[PDB]
């Protein structure tokens, strides 16, 4: 599952949490079996404009 | 005092029933003895504990 979010919304990706991300667009089940991987891509995706 | 044995048997049965009933109000280390109170509280992942 590949997606880009805000740096403060990383805590909402964890299963069984709150927030707009975990309740409106992307929610993980309580029996999620896997790992969550995230890294910064400021110099890759973000633009000065 | 003639039917003391029967009275003691009945009293023991009644006391066992009353103790089994009253053992519901205990917390056993939880936050409250009422399940509806725990449901109207911290999320399911933390309420299962």
């Amino acid at each position: 599952d590949s997606f880009v979010i805000r740096g403060d919304e990383v805590r909402q990706i964890a299963p069984g949490q709150t927030g707009k991300i975990a309740d409106y667009n992307y929610k993980l089940p309580d029996d999620f079996t896997g790992c969550v991987i995230a890294w910064n891509s400021n110099n890759l995706d973000s633009k000065v404009g | 005092s003639a039917l003391g044995k029967l009275q003691d048997v009945v009293n023991q049965n009644a006391q066992a029933l009353n103790t089994l009933v009253k053992q519901l109000s205990s917390n056993f280390g939880a936050i409250s003895s009422v399940l509806n109170d725990i449901l109207s509280r911290l999320d399911k992942v933390e309420a299962e504990v």
